[PDB]
């Protein structure tokens, strides 16, 4: 069937440069092949069509090229609006196949390497009168997006009781933030004593550990 | 102007059945195709299928068996009912406007998108937020900035919104992407970064509104 | 040395009398050897493929035709027909052509 497959996965490039985007068929596709932009929260926006084409009110930077298998969406003056998500659609065939669409490449802000700044908020007492205890630990404002977040309960490395979010780049910054949660019952957490989030980051020299001492708060 | 206007959010239990409604207006849907796309809270694209010009439907080869596409072309709107729902069917779904752009090769690229149609598959019912302060047992005096914030746990369906101080505090702000717990429920944080030397004289207060359960609730954060 | 390319032409239509002759047209290009190549008529949300009929190849410069011949041409014959290709393992479909009778 027809693989639409992209390259690469994620681009890390600064503004004002280009910005070279592949799409590869596993078998030809003549010139039915678009490009589409998709931002967070918003519906995709069709950047391309018929290979080569501009759209509808598209600046001329978005320059799209080939035939049959591989195809290329070239961002010439890298703006930064334009650091989103890009897709390649198919129009060729939609007899038995899995999907018209590629997996995507999202574009982001190439930036200097930033430290997070490590919080821990213990549980609250409204929370614990419930029966159940979260644990949050922030890093705040950081790159790039690859970050190390470590749950030690009295030394013992935690494992499949905790979750993680991470938000969009910064518009203001290009960091990114990152939100742990280590959750627990009422009764486990009274069982110990101290509460760590160790965290690596390129831009920390060595792992920083926040913690705190449940009731002594 | 040429527009698609989806129908509202739903909430679905498993195994039951969902029909989303896409209206065309400034145009002809006699003379376009129209195409499903699904999108999974931070995933990629995917095709469910399409009914063309000429009323002709394709379905993506996962889809075909409980997928089903359809156009009233004289109200001018399209239909797609996906049934025996499973939480892994939870998305954002999107009709697009196909363009056959060529005359004499059957091609064509979606230029008009509709706003999305939120979907929520789950055997969980409406449950408002719990909403509990996130203060740190401390922070160090040499410190110019402190951290404070919400967890927004246990609700359903998505989404919440939060703000802090009314919206009038925006700065240094995070709102998280909720978790899906084991429970069922979702789950977020909303930390800001404040002057430390604000703590005392300055309130924080986050302003967490979720629409599906009529549910509002301000938060009054204090530092120990 | 090229693809597989099926050329009717977008709101196409012929208005034709009921026992009288026709021949309906499929313009094939190619560059390899002669491509696959049927015929379908349009029956609400799917295209019915046609069996046992008479069709005939008819080659020309840089174009090739694929044509389905209606001998005669019955009243029970009124829709939309199309043309469809499988040749790299998928089916490429034509634009579809109306037949009023």
């Amino acid at each position: 069937e027809i693989v639409l497959t992209q390259s690469p996965g994620t681009l890390s490039l600064s503004p004002g440069e280009r910005a070279t985007l592949s799409c590869q068929a596993s078998q030809s596709i003549s010139t039915a092949l678009a490009w589409y932009q998709q931002k967070p929260g918003q519906a995709p926006r069709l950047l391309i069509y018929a290979a080569s084409t501009l759209a509808s009110g598209i600046p001329d930077r978005f320059s799209g090229s080939g035939s049959g298998t591989d195809f290329t969406l070239t961002i010439s003056r890298l703006e930064p609006e334009d650091f989103a998500v890009y897709y390649c659609q198919q129009g060729y065939s939609s007899s038995n196949l899995d999907n018209v669409f590629g997996g995507g490449t999202k574009v982001e802000i190439k930036r200097t390497v930033a430290a997070p700044s490590v919080f821990i908020f213990p549980p609250s007492d409204e929370q614990l009168k419930s029966g159940t205890a979260s644990v949050v630990c922030l890093l705040n404002n950081f790159y790039p997006r690859e970050a190390k977040v470590q749950w030690k309960v009295d030394n013992a490395l935690q494992s499949g009781n905790s979750q993680e979010s991470v938000t969009e780049q910064d518009s203001k910054d290009s960091t990114y933030s990152l939100s742990s949660t280590l959750t627990l019952s009422k009764a486990d957490y009274e069982k110990h004593k101290v509460y760590a989030c160790e965290v690596t980051h390129q831009g920390l020299s060595s792992p920083v550990t926040k913690s705190f001492n449940r009731g002594e708060c | 102007q040429v527009q698609l206007v989806q129908s509202g959010a739903e909430v679905k239990k498993p195994g039951a059945s969902v029909k989303v409604s896409c209206k065309a207006s400034g145009f002809s849907l006699s003379s376009y195709g129209v195409s499903w796309v699904r999108q999974a809270p931070g995933q990629g694209l995917e095709w469910m299928g399409a009914i063309s010009y000429d009323g002709i439907t394709y379905y993506a080869s996962w889809a075909k068996s409980r997928v089903t596409m359809t156009r009233d072309t004289s109200t001018s709107t399209v239909y797609m009912e996906l049934s025996s729902l499973r939480s892994e069917d939870t998305a954002v779904y999107y009709c697009a406007r196909g363009d056959y752009y060529d005359d004499y090769v059957y091609v064509y690229a979606l230029d008009i998108w509709g706003q999305g149609t939120l979907v929520t598959v789950s055997s969980a019912s409406t449950k408002g937020p719990s909403v509990f302060p996130l203060a740190p047992c401390s922070r160090s005096t040499s410190e110019s900035t402190a951290a404070l914030g919400c967890l927004v746990k246990d609700y359903f369906p998505e989404p919440v919104t939060v703000s802090w101080n009314s919206g009038a505090l925006t700065s240094g702000v995070h709102t998280f992407p909720a978790v899906l717990q084991s429970s069922g429920l979702y789950s977020l944080s909303s930390v800001v970064t404040v002057p430390s030397s604000s703590l005392g004289t300055k309130t924080y207060t986050c302003n967490v509104d979720h629409k599906p359960s009529n549910t509002k609730v301000d938060k009054r954060v204090e530092s120990k | 040395s090229c693809d597989v390319q099926l050329y009717i032409k977008r709101q196409s239509e012929h208005s034709i009398l009921a026992g009288d002759p026709f021949e309906l047209e499929c313009p094939v290009k190619y560059c390899a050897n002669r491509p696959h190549v049927t015929w379908c008529k349009l029956n609400g949300t799917t295209c019915v493929k046609l069996e046992d009929r008479q069709t005939s190849w008819k080659e020309e410069k840089n174009i090739s035709f694929f044509i389905l011949h209606f001998e005669p041409v019955l009243p029970n014959d009124n829709g939309s027909y199309r043309c469809s290709a499988n040749f790299q393992s998928n089916l490429i479909e034509s634009h579809s052509t109306t037949l009023y009778v």
